C-alpha cells in the first residue's frame, strides 16, 4: 500500500475516486472495471477475483 | 391420434393467442401515463395488481445502468443478437449502496456490439425518460427450449428468468422488480399486431442501437402467432388424417 | 464516405440562439439591410432549419408567425 | 446494402407467413402482372434510354435470382426426394421423375416466391416519370395506392 | 559466391569504421558523402549471402530422395544449371531491398524485373524434386520426412518472396513483419530442415551409431509444427501493418504475437527432442 | 456540421481533427477549442468538386 | 492480365441521381456561369433577398474595427455590387431561377404523413439495389 | 558441436525477442528499446554468420 | 455532439480510464489506440494530387501509412518528391518503419483526408492564421485575413 | 485434407459471414448510395498469407 | 470523428488477417489480385494431390 511512493502507487487516491460520485457513475457506465483491492486497517488486500497475489510483507 | 390431439391443441392455442393479442392491442390503444416525482420513484406496479398495468404505456424517469446489463439471446430479422436488459434505477440514496428500480428492455442489439467494450460510445447513466409498455416477459421466459441453462454468476443468460434477473439487479424491492419487465417502445407506430415491423428502424438501420421495439413488435410473440399455430395445426391434422386412414385400411385388410 | 445518422438536436439553448439569429436576419432583410450594423448570419439559418423543426413549423404557421412578430415588435420597442 | 437486402428478405418472409387479405392480394396481382409483362417476359434491351435499360435489367436479374433460381432449387429438391423414393421402391435408377417432378415443383414454387417478392420487383422499376417504363410503373403504383387506401414510394 | 562478394562487404565495413572514428564523411551528405552508397554496398553482398545460405540446402534433398527412392534424381544437369543461374543472377537484384530508398526508376525497374525472373529456376528445382518421387522403390525414413517438410516450407517461402517482388505490394510490405515471415519461412524452415535431414542422413558417418527413430520423429514433428505456428501469424501481422524492430506495438497484434511465441516454444521443444535423440542414440550405441 | 454548440458560451466551438479514441474516451478532456467562424464570410456554400488548377510557366 | 479477374460485373450501372431539383439547380448554375458574374452568392437562387445590398452598394459584411486592404480585383469580390452588365446577364437567367425556386417550394410543401406505409423500405423504390 | 552451442545461443536470443514481443508494454525488457535492438542485431548476426555458415561450410 | 457542462470530475474520469479501463479480446484499433496517439494531425484534401517532399534531419526514417499503403523513405540530404492522392475521405494512422534509435517504437503519424470544403475550413481556422502569427496575431487580424482571402 | 476443404472452406466462411453478420457492415449510416461498401471476405485465411 | 462523419478508415480487430483498411484503391486492387492468384491453381493442386 502506497509503496514506494504515492506518485507511483496512488492506491489511496484511486480508492477515494472509486468511492466518490464520479467513480460510481463511471462504474455504472461500465467502461471502468470495478475496484480490485480494499484498503484494510493499514493494509491493502486484493480481491480473490483480481487474479493476483497479495503484496509482499514489508518486514 | 397423438398428432390429431397435437393439432387440436395447436388450434386452441392459436385461438387463445388471437384473443390475447386482441385484448393486449385494446389495452395499448389507451393513452400513455406519465409517472414523475414520487410516482416515478415508487412505481405503482406491483405483483399484487400487475395484471392491471400489464401492456400499458408508461413514461417513467430513471437512471439506467448499462455497466451491469444482461444480453438475452434472440433472433431479429436473421440477426442472432441479444435483447438488451438494463437495471433501470428509479430512486437511490446519497451513498448509492441502497437503491431500487425495475428492469428495462432497451431493445435488440447486434451480437457484435453486445459487449460494452465493443461500442464506440460511453453510455449515459443519468436520469432519462423512457416510454415503455409493461410486459411480463412470457415469451422471453419460455424461450430456450430444452437443455437451456443460464449462469447469473458469469452473467450469461439463455432465457429470461425473472427471479435470477432481480437477484442480479440487487434492488431492495425484489418483488416489484420481479413482477414485470418494461420494454422501450415508440408510441408513433401503427398499433397492428400484423404490421411485420417489430423494431423502430428503416432498412438501413439508421437508428443507433439498441433498437427499441414498436407496438406491433411488442404484440408479436415469435414462433407463437396465431397464423403460425394454425399452419402447424393444419400440418399435424393432415398427418393425422393420413395415418388414421392407413391404420383403418390395415385393420380392414379387405 | 460513411456519415452516421443523428436527428435534430432540438437543444433548448441552441434553438434559442438560432431563433435569435433568424429574428435578426428577418428584421434586417425586411428593411433591406438599411441598418447601421449588419448582424445577420445567413449560415445559421440553414442550421436553424436543420436542428429546430418545431420552431420552423411554428414560424411557418400564420398564427405562430403573427404572434412571434407581435412579441418581437413589443420587445424591440421596449 | 447487404443489411438492406437481409431486412427486405426477412420482411417478405414475415409477410408471407402472416398472409394477405383481399386488397393486398389484388395489389400483389397487379404488381406481379406488371413485372411479368414489362421485365420477365420482355427483352429489357429493347427500351429507349440507357438508364431505363440498365435499371430494368438489374430488376430482371434480381427477379431471376430471387424467384427463378430459388424455384428451380426447391423444385429440384422435391424432384430429388421423389427420385429417392422411386429409386428405393424399384431398387434401381429411374430418370422419369427428374424432368416431370422438377417442372411441377418449379410451377408450384414460382407463384409463391413471386407473391413473396412482388413488391420489391415493382419498386425496383421506379426509374422515373421521364421514361416509359417509369411512367407505367407510376400508373400501376397509383392504382395500387387507390386500391389499398395508402401511399407508397 | 562468397569469394566474389566478401571484399565489397569488407570495404563497406571499413568505410563505416573510418566514418565512425576518423570522421572521413564517406556517408555524410554534407560534403559529398552518399548514405545510399552504404546500403548499395551492403546489400550487394547481403542478397548473395542469403543465396549462399540457401543453395546448399537443396543438395540435402537432392541426395536423400534418390537414396531412399532407389532411383536417379530428375534432371540433375538442369537443377545444377538452375542453381548456377540463380547464383550469378543474384548479383543484379540487390536493390530490391532498396526500392523505397529513392533510387532511380530505371534501376528500380531493372531490379524488380530480374527479381521476378529469378523465380523460374526455383520452379524448375521444385518440379524436379516432385518428379524425383515418382516411379521408384520408396524407402520411407526420417531424412525423407525431413526432406518433405523442407519442400513444404520452401514452397511457401519462395511464393512469399515472389509476392514481395511485387513493387506496389512491396511499398506497403517494406520493413514490415511480412518480410520477416517470408525470410523466416525461408531460412529457419528450409535451411534448418535440410540441415537436420543431412544430420540424420550422415548420423552413422558422424557419430558412428544409428539414430533413435522415436525421438527423431518427435523432433521432426515438433520442429516443423513450431516453425509453421511461429512464422505463419507473422504474415498476418505484416498484412495488418506491423513495422520491424519494434518492442512495443499496438494492442491489435496480441493474438498473433502470442501465436508466434507459442510456435517458437514448440520449436524449442523440437530442439529438446533433437538433443534427447542424440543422447538416446548414444545410449543405444548400436551398429 | 463539424462544430458543436456549447451551453456555457452559447456559441459553436470546434477543434482540430481527432481520432475516434480521443473523441469518445476523452470528450471530457478537450483543449484548443476555438469559436466557429463559418465556412464562408457571407455564408455561401463551399461544397464544390475541386480539380487541378492550370500549371505555372 | 487478359482474364485474370475472370469476370466483370458490367450489369452494375452508374447510380442514378434521385434528388428532387438537381436538374433545375444545375441548369440555373450553368446559366449563372454563362452570365460570368464574379460574385459567387448568385449561385443561390435567393441571392437578391439574402443580400439586398448586392444590387445597390455591395457591402455584404460590416467592416467595423477591421482593416480593409484590397490588393487586386480578386480580394473582395463579394464587396462589389452588380453592374449593369451583370444585372442584364442575370435577368437573362430568370426562367431557370423561377423554376428552381418553384421546385424548392414544392419540395418544402411536401411533408411526411402517417399515410405513407413504405417509408421504412424506401430504398428499393430509390433503386439502391444493384 | 560449436554450431550446436551457437544455435542454442541464437535460440535463447530468439526466445528473448519473442518474450518481449509477446504483448505490448515490454514485459521482458521493460522499456529498454536500445537493449532490444542490440538483442535483435545479435540474434540476426549469430544465426547468419555463426550457425548456418559453421554448420554448412 | 454537444459541449455540455460536466457534472462529474474530469480529472477523476481521466484517472479512472487511465488505470482500469475495460478492454476485450476483439477490440478494434479505433477503440485501442494505445501507441497511435499524436497531436496536430496532418489534414489534406481528398481527390487531388499533392507533392510530398520527404527529407530527414539526422538519420533515415520512414513515413508509413498502411491504410493508404504508402511508404516513403525520408533520407537525410535528400528532398525526395512523391505523389500523394487519397481517393476517399478518411483518417489514417501510421508508425515509422525504419530503425532510428530510442523511440523507434513510439513515433506515430495521423493523416486525415477530408473533403476540400472541410480541409479549407480547417486551413483558414487553424493553419493560415499561424502562417502570419510569427509577426501578426490577433482575432481582428484573423478575421481580416479570412475576409480578404475568401475562396 | 488436400483439395475439397481447402478449396471450399474460405468461400463457405464468407457466405456464412454475409448471411449472419452482413459481411461485418457498420450500421447507423446514411444514404448507402454515398456510403462506402463493406467488402465481403477476400483474404484467404486457409491459404498461407 | 470529424463531427458525425466517422473518418476512421481502419477497423481491424485483434485477430485481423486481411489488410487493415480496404478503402484505398491500391489495397483493393492488391486484394483482388491475391484472390485471383489463389484462384488460378486448380489443375496444379489436383495433379499434386494425385501424385
Ligand atoms: C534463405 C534466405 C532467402 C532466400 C532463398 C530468399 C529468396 C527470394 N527473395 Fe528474399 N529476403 C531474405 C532472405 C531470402 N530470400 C531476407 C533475410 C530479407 C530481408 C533482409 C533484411 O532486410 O534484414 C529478404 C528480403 C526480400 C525482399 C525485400 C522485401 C522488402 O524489403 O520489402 C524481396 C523483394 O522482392 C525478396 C525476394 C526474393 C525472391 C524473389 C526470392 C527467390 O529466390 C524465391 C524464388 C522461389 C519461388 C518464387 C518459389 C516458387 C513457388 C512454388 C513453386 C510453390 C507455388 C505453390 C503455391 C503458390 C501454393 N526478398
Ligand atoms: C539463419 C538465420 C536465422 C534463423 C535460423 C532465425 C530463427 C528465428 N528467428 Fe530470426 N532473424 C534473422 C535470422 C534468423 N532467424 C535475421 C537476419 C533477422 C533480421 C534482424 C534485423 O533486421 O535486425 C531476424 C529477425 C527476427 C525477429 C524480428 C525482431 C524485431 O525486428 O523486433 C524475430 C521476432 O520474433 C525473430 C524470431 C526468430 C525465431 C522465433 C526463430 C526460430 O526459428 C529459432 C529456433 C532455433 C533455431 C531455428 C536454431 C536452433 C539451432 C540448433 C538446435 C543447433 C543445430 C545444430 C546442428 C543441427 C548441428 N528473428
Ligand atoms: C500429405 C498431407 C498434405 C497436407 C496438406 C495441408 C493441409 C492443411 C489443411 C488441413 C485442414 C484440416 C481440416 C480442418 C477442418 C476445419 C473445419 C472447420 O472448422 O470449418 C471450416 C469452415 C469455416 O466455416 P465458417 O462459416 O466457420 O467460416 C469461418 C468463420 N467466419 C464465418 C467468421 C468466416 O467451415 C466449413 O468448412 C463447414 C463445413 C465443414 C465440414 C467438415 C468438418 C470437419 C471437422 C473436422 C474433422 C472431423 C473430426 C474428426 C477428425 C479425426 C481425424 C483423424
Ligand atoms: C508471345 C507472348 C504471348 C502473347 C502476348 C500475351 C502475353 C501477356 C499475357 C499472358 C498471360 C495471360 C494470363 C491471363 C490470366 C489467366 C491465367 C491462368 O489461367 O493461368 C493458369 C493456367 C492453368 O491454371 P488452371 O488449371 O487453374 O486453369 C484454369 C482452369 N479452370 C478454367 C478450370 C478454372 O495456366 C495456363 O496455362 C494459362 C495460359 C494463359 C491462358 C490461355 C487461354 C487460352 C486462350 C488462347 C491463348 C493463346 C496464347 C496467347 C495468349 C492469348 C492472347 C494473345
Ligand atoms: C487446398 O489445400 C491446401 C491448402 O488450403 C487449405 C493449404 O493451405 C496448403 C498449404 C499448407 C502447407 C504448406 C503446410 C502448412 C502446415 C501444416 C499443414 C502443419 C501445421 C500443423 C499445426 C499447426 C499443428 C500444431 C503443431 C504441433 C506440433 C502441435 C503439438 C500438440 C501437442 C498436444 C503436443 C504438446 C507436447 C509438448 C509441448 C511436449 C511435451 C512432452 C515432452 C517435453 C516430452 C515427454 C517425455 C516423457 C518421457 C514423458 C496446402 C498444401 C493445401 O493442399
Ligand atoms: Cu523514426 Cu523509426
Ligand atoms: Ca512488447
Ligand atoms: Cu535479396
Ligand atoms: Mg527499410
Amino acid at each position: 500500500l502506497d509503496y514506494p511512493d504515492t506518485d507511483d502507487t496512488d492506491d489511496t487516491e484511486t480508492f477515494k475516486d472509486y468511492k466518490s460520485f464520479t467513480g460510481r457513475r463511471m462504474v455504472d457506465t461500465g467502461i471502468v472495471d470495478p475496484l480490485w483491492y480494499d484498503i484494510r486497517e493499514g493494509k491493502k488486500v486484493y480481491y480473490d477475483w483480481a487474479g493476483v497475489n497479495q503484496p509482499m510483507e514489508d518486514i | 391420434i397423438g398428432t390429431l390431439l397435437y393439432g387440436a391443441n395447436q388450434s386452441s392455442k392459436a385461438r387463445e393467442n388471437k384473443v390475447a393479442t386482441e385484448t393486449r392491442k385494446e389495452r395499448m390503444a389507451k393513452p400513455t401515463i406519465q409517472l414523475t416525482g414520487a410516482d416515478s420513484q415508487n412505481p405503482p406496479f406491483t405483483e399484487k395488481n400487475i395484471n392491471d398495468w400489464l401492456y400499458k404505456t408508461v413514461s417513467i424517469t430513471g437512471r439506467p445502468i448499462h455497466g451491469k446489463g444482461m444480453m438475452i439471446p434472440a433472433k431479429s430479422y436473421g440477426l442472432h443478437g441479444f435483447e438488451y436488459l438494463v437495471p433501470f434505477v428509479t430512486k437511490e440514496n446519497e451513498d448509492g449502496s441502497v437503491q431500487e428500480g425495475l428492469i428495462l428492455n432497451l431493445g435488440f442489439i447486434p451480437r457484435e456490439y453486445a459487449p460494452i467494450w465493443a461500442r464506440a460510445r460511453v453510455e449515459n447513466v443519468e436520469e432519462q425518460t423512457f416510454t415503455c409498455v409493461v410486459t411480463d416477459g412470457k415469451h422471453l421466459s419460455e424461450q430456450g427450449g430444452l437443455f437451456a441453462s443460464n449462469k447469473p454468476c458469469e452473467n450469461q443468460w439463455e432465457y429470461a428468468d425473472l427471479d435470477q434477473l432481480a437477484k442480479h439487479t440487487g434492488f431492495v424491492n425484489q418483488e416489484q422488480v420481479r413482477s414485470c419487465i418494461l420494454e422501450h417502445v415508440n408510441t408513433e407506430t401503427p398499433n397492428d399486431e400484423r404490421d411485420c415491423r417489430h423494431i423502430d428502424i428503416c432498412s438501413d438501420y439508421k437508428e443507433d442501437y439498441p433498437y427499441k421495439f414498436t407496438r406491433s413488435g411488442v404484440l408479436q410473440q415469435p414462433g407463437q402467432m396465431y397464423w403460425d399455430l394454425n399452419k402447424s395445426a393444419s400440418y399435424y391434422s393432415l398427418l393425422g388424417l393420413g395415418c388414421s386412414v392407413f391404420s383403418a385400411l390395415l385393420f380392414l385388410a379387405k | 464516405m460513411e456519415v452516421k445518422y443523428r436527428g435534430p438536436s432540438d437543444d433548448k439553448l441552441e434553438c434559442e440562439f438560432l431563433e435569435n439569429n433568424l429574428l435578426s436576419c428577418l428584421r434586417e432583410k425586411s428593411v433591406q439591410d438599411n441598418v447601421a450594423k449588419m448582424t445577420c448570419r445567413p449560415e445559421f439559418l440553414v442550421w436553424f432549419f436543420l436542428e429546430c423543426p418545431t420552431k420552423a413549423a411554428v414560424y411557418h404557421d400564420p398564427k405562430g408567425l403573427r404572434n412571434i412578430f407581435i412579441q418581437d415588435k413589443i420587445k424591440q420597442k421596449g | 446494402s447487404c443489411t438492406t437486402r437481409r431486412f427486405i428478405d426477412e420482411k417478405e418472409k414475415l409477410e408471407y407467413s402472416r398472409g394477405y387479405n383481399q386488397q393486398e392480394l389484388e395489389a400483389s396481382k397487379l404488381r406481379k402482372d406488371f413485372v411479368k409483362k414489362y421485365i420477365v417476359d420482355f427483352d429489357t434491351t429493347l427500351y429507349k434510354t440507357q438508364v431505363e435499360r440498365d435499371w430494368a435489367y438489374i430488376a430482371k436479374r434480381e427477379y431471376r435470382y430471387e424467384v427463378q433460381l430459388k424455384s428451380i432449387g426447391y423444385g429440384g429438391a422435391l424432384a430429388n426426394a421423389v427420385l429417392l423414393w422411386r429409386i428405393y421402391a424399384n431398387k434401381k435408377m429411374v430418370f422419369w421423375p427428374i424432368p416431370i417432378v422438377g417442372a411441377l415443383g418449379y410451377l408450384y414454387f414460382q407463384p409463391v416466391f413471386f407473391q413473396k417478392s412482388n413488391k420489391r420487383f415493382f419498386d425496383m422499376c421506379n426509374v422515373g416519370e421521364e421514361y416509359y417504363l417509369g411512367r407505367e410503373r407510376n400508373k400501376i403504383l397509383r392504382e395500387c395506392n387507390k386500391i389499398l387506401n395508402v401511399e407508397d414510394f | 559466391m562468397l569469394a566474389t562478394i566478401t571484399p565489397v562487404l569488407g570495404a563497406a565495413v571499413i568505410m563505416m569504421a573510418f566514418d565512425r572514428h576518423w570522421q572521413t564523411t564517406f556517408f555524410e551528405y554534407a560534403y559529398g558523402g552518399d548514405p545510399i552508397l552504404s546500403q548499395h554496398l551492403f546489400w550487394f553482398f547481403g542478397h548473395p549471402e542469403v543465396y549462399v545460405l540457401i543453395i546448399p540446402t537443396f543438395g540435402f534433398i537432392n541426395m536423400i530422395v534418390p537414396h531412399n527412392n532407389t532411383r536417379r534424381v530428375a534432371s540433375k544437369h538442369h537443377m545444377i544449371w538452375a542453381i548456377y543461374v540463380m547464383a550469378y543472377m543474384g548479383y543484379l537484384v540487390w536493390g530490391h531491398h532498396m526500392y523505397l530508398v529513392g533510387l532511380d526508376h530505371r534501376s528500380r525497374t531493372m531490379y524488380s524485373t530480374i527479381t521476378i525472373m529469378i523465380s523460374m529456376p526455383a520452379t524448375i528445382k521444385v518440379v524436379n524434386w516432385t518428379l524425383s518421387l515418382v516411379n521408384g522403390a520408396l524407402k520411407i525414413d526420417l531424412p525423407f520426412l525431413f526432406s518433405m517438410s523442407f519442400l513444404l516450407l520452401f514452397l511457401v517461402a519462395g511464393f512469399t518472396g515472389m509476392w514481395l517482388s511485387h513493387v506496389s505490394l512491396n511499398v506497403s510490405m517494406h520493413d514490415t513483419f511480412y518480410v520477416v515471415a517470408h525470410f523466416h519461412i525461408m531460412l529457419s524452415g528450409a535451411a534448418m530442415t535440410g540441415i537436420f535431414s543431412g544430420i540424420y542422413y550422415y548420423f552413422n558417418a558422424l557419430f558412428g551409431v544409428k539414430y533413435s527413430r522415436m525421438f527423431g520423429y518427435m523432433h521432426l514433428i515438433y520442429y516443423s509444427g513450431g516453425q509453421w505456428v511461429a512464422f505463419v501469424p507473422l504474415f498476418y501481422l505484416g498484412f495488418s501493418g506491423m513495422p520491424r524492430r519494434i518492442h512495443d506495438y499496438p494492442v491489435v497484434f496480441m493474438g498473433w504475437h502470442s501465436m508466434s511465441t507459442t510456435g517458437h516454444f514448440i520449436t524449442l521443444v523440437g530442439i529438446i527432442f533433437f538433443f534427447l535423440m542424440m543422447f538416446d542414440s548414444h545410449i543405444e550405441r548400436r551398429a | 456540421k463539424c462544430f458543436f454548440f456549447d451551453h456555457g458560451l452559447k456559441k459553436y466551438q470546434m477543434f482540430e481533427p481527432e481520432d475516434m479514441y480521443t473523441v469518445v474516451f476523452e470528450g471530457w478532456a478537450l483543449d484548443d477549442l476555438i469559436t466557429f467562424p463559418g465556412f464562408t464570410p457571407t455564408g455561401r456554400t463551399n461544397s464544390y468538386q475541386i480539380g487541378l488548377s492550370p500549371r505555372q510557366r | 492480365a487478359l482474364f485474370f479477374m475472370a469476370n466483370t460485373a458490367i450489369s452494375v450501372p452508374s447510380v442514378l441521381d434521385t434528388s428532387p431539383c438537381m436538374k433545375q439547380m444545375l441548369a440555373y448554375e450553368d446559366c449563372v456561369l454563362d452570365a460570368n458574374v464574379p460574385q459567387q452568392e448568385v449561385i443561390h437562387p435567393q441571392w437578391p433577398t439574402i443580400w439586398p445590398r448586392l444590387l445597390t452598394d455591395g457591402k455584404l459584411l460590416e467592416f467595423d474595427k477591421v482593416p480593409f486592404h484590397p490588393e487586386n480585383i480578386y480580394n473582395y469580390t463579394y464587396m462589389r455590387p452588380l453592374t449593369k452588365k451583370n444585372k442584364q446577364y442575370l435577368y437573362e437567367c430568370e426562367e431557370e431561377r423561377f423554376v428552381f425556386k418553384a421546385c424548392l417550394r414544392k419540395v418544402i410543401s411536401l411533408k411526411k404523413t402517417d399515410k405513407h406505409t413504405s417509408w421504412d423500405t424506401a430504398e428499393v423504390a430509390n433503386l439502391q439495389l444493384t | 558441436y560449436f554450431s550446436m552451442v551457437t544455435g542454442l545461443s541464437g535460440a535463447a536470443l530468439a526466445t528473448m525477442i519473442r518474450l518481449e514481443l509477446a504483448h505490448p508494454g515490454s514485459p521482458f525488457f521493460k522499456g529498454d528499446s536500445l537493449r532490444y535492438l542490440q538483442v535483435v542485431t545479435a540474434h540476426g548476426l549469430i544465426m547468419v554468420f555463426f550457425v548456418v555458415v559453421p554448420i554448412l561450410f | 455532439k454537444l459541449l455540455k457542462q460536466s457534472i462529474y470530475d474530469q480529472t477523476t474520469q481521466y484517472k479512472l480510464i487511465k488505470k482500469n479501463k475495460k478492454r476485450g479480446e476483439l477490440i478494434p484499433v479505433t477503440l485501442a489506440r494505445r501507441i497511435l496517439r499524436t497531436k496536430k494531425t496532418l489534414v489534406l484534401p481528398a481527390h487531388v494530387n499533392i507533392t510530398l517532399i520527404t527529407n530527414s534531419y539526422d538519420i533515415v526514417h520512414s513515413w508509413f501509412i498502411p491504410g493508404l499503403g504508402i511508404k516513403l523513405d525520408c533520407v537525410p540530404g535528400r528532398s525526395t518528391h512523391h505523389t500523394f492522392f487519397i481517393d476517399n475521405v478518411g483518417f489514417y494512422y501510421g508508425q515509422c518503419a525504419e530503425i532510428c534509435g530510442r523511440y523507434h517504437h513510439h513515433m506515430p503519424i495521423r493523416v486525415c483526408a477530408l473533403p476540400f470544403e472541410h480541409f479549407l475550413l480547417w486551413w483558414n481556422t487553424f493553419g493560415l492564421p499561424k502562417m502570419l502569427n510569427t509577426v501578426s496575431r490577433k482575432r481582428f487580424e484573423t478575421h481580416y485575413e479570412l475576409r480578404k482571402y475568401s475562396w | 485434407i488436400v483439395l475439397t476443404w481447402g478449396w471450399s472452406s474460405f468461400q463457405i466462411g464468407g457466405y456464412n459471414y454475409e448471411r449472419f453478420d452482413d459481411n461485418g457492415e457498420r450500421r447507423n449510416t446514411l444514404y448507402w448510395k454515398l456510403s462506402p461498401v463493406e467488402f465481403p471476405q477476400s483474404k484467404l485465411w486457409n491459404r498461407p498469407s | 470523428m470529424w463531427g458525425n462523419l466517422w473518418t476512421e478508415a481502419s477497423y481491424q480487430l485483434n485477430f485481423n488477417i486481411g489488410f487493415s483498411s480496404l478503402r484505398s484503391d491500391v489495397l483493393i486492387h492488391l486484394a483482388q489480385w491475391q484472390y485471383w492468384w489463389w484462384f488460378w491453381f486448380a489443375l496444379i493442386w489436383s495433379f499434386y494431390y494425385f501424385i
